C-alpha cells in the first residue's frame, strides 16, 4: 500500500488530486544531486549532469536529490509515498556531487540547462552563504523566460536581527521556502529573514532514497520541492498561467502564521492557491 | 550543547576537526572548499567544515 506523507496533506494537494490535477505534462528540474532514476517509486523523464567527474544524473551517489524528487513527485500507485504533483515530468538537473557540493559554475550551468530545455519548474534545495552576479543572472534570466523557480531559504537559524537567508533563495527573483513541522511551527534551524517568502514542511518528511528505499529527512531542502510540487499542480490546473501568477498564487492563499521575520507568508496552501480567486486561510 | 564554533574561523582545518571531536566526538565531519553551494538538508550529527584555499576555516563551524 501507497502512504502519503503528513507534508503532502497539510499543504492540501489531496484537494488537487481529487480534482483531478497531478502535474501532468509539467517539466520540473529538480538542480540538485541527481535521480536515482530505478527507483520503482520514481519515474523520471529526463536530466542532464554538470558534474565533471559524475556524467550520470540518473545515478544519486549522495541521496538527497532522490529524497528531494519524491516529495516532487513520487508516483501515485500502491506502493512507497506519494508526490505533491505525482504526474508531474521530472527531470534530473544533477550539479552536486556525491559529497553535496557543486560549484557556482555547475549550479548556473544546470539552470541554464533547464531554460534551454522548457522546464517550467526550478527546484533548488541548495544554497551558499555568498551570491555571484553569475548566479543572480542566471536565476534571473530563468524567471524573465517563464520558469517558476524555487529554492531552500536555507538552516541557519536565527542570528538576532540579521536576515539568514542563503543564495539562491536570497534573490527576489527566487521564491525562498522554510520549514515548518505537522504543528505548523517554524523547525529551529529555518533561516531567517524579510527574503523568507513561504514555508512548507521540513521536519522528518518521508519520501524515496536511492537502491528502493524510503525515509525521513529534515531541511529547508525538504520544504521547498512541496512549494515546486505545488507550482506543477497549480500549472497543470491552470496551464497558461505564468510563473509570476503561479507565484502570487501560492504567496496570496498562505496560512498565515506568526510574524513575517520567521515565517514570511505562511504555510502554502494549493488547494486555495489553484482558485481563480486568492486569500489567505 | 555547544553546536557552533565561531573562534575557529582561521584556524587550521585540522586544529578543527580536533576541537569538534572533543566536544562532539560522534561527529560526522566534512570538509568542503568555502564558496561552494551544498545540500540544504538538515544533520544533527554533521559539521560541515568551509575551508579557504590555503586549508583554514573560513566559516563559522556550526551542526547541521
Ligand atoms: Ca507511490
Ligand atoms: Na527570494
Amino acid at each position: 500500500a501507497q502512504s502519503v506523507p503528513y507534508g503532502v496533506s497539510q499543504i492540501k494537494a489531496p484537494a488537487l488530486h481529487s480534482q483531478g490535477y497531478t502535474g501532468s505534462n509539467v517539466k520540473v528540474a529538480v538542480i540538485d544531486s541527481g535521480i536515482d532514476s530505478s527507483h520503482p517509486d520514481l519515474k523520471v523523464a529526463g536530466g542532464a549532469s554538470m558534474v565533471p567527474s559524475e556524467t550520470n544524473p540518473f545515478q544519486d551517489n549522495n541521496s538527497h536529490g532522490t529524497h528531494v524528487a519524491g516529495t516532487v513527485a513520487a508516483l501515485n500507485n500502491s506502493i512507497g509515498v506519494l508526490g505533491v504533483a505525482p504526474s508531474a515530468s521530472l527531470y534530473a538537473v544533477k550539479v552536486l556531487g556525491a559529497d553535496g557540493s557543486g560549484q557556482y559554475s555547475w549550479i548556473i550551468n544546470g539552470i541554464e540547462w533547464a531554460i534551454a530545455n522548457n522546464m517550467d519548474v526550478i527546484n533548488m534545495s541548495l544554497g551558499g552563504p555568498s551570491g555571484s552576479a553569475a548566479l543572480k543572472a542566471a536565476v534571473d534570466k530563468a524567471v524573465a523566460s517563464g520558469v517558476v523557480v524555487v529554492a531552500a531559504a536555507g538552516n541557519e537559524g536565527t542570528s538576532g536581527s540579521s536576515s539568514t537567508v542563503g543564495y539562491p533563495g536570497k534573490y527576489p527573483s527566487v521564491i525562498a521556502v522554510g520549514a515548518v513541522d505537522s504543528s505548523n511551527q517554524r523547525a529551529s534551524f529555518s533561516s531567517v529573514g524579510p527574503e523568507l517568502d513561504v514555508m512548507a514542511p521540513g521536519v522528518s518528511i518521508q519520501s524515496t532514497l536511492p537502491g528502493n528505499k524510503y525515509g525521513a529527512y529534515n531541511g529547508t531542502s525538504m520544504a521547498s520541492p512541496h512549494v515546486a510540487g505545488a507550482a506543477a499542480l497549480i500549472l497543470s490546473k491552470h496551464p497558461n498561467w505564468t510563473n509570476t501568477q503561479v507565484r502570487s498564487s501560492l504567496e496570496n492563499t498562505t496560512t498565515k502564521l506568526g510574524d513575517s521575520f520567521y515565517y514570511g507568508k505562511g504555510l502554502i496552501n494549493v488547494q486555495a492557491a489553484a482558485q481563480h480567486h486568492h486569500h489567505h486561510h | 550543547m555547544k553546536t557552533e564554533w565561531p573562534e575557529l574561523v582561521g584556524k587550521s582545518v585540522e586544529e578543527a576537526k580536533k576541537v569538534i571531536l572533543q566536544d562532539k566526538p560522534a561527529a560526522q565531519i566534512i570538509v568542503l572548499p568555502v564558496g561552494t553551494i551544498v545540500t540544504m538538508e538538515y544533520r544533527i550529527d554533521r559539521v560541515r567544515l568551509f575551508v579557504d584555499r590555503l586549508d583554514n576555516i573560513a566559516q563559522v563551524p556550526r551542526v547541521g
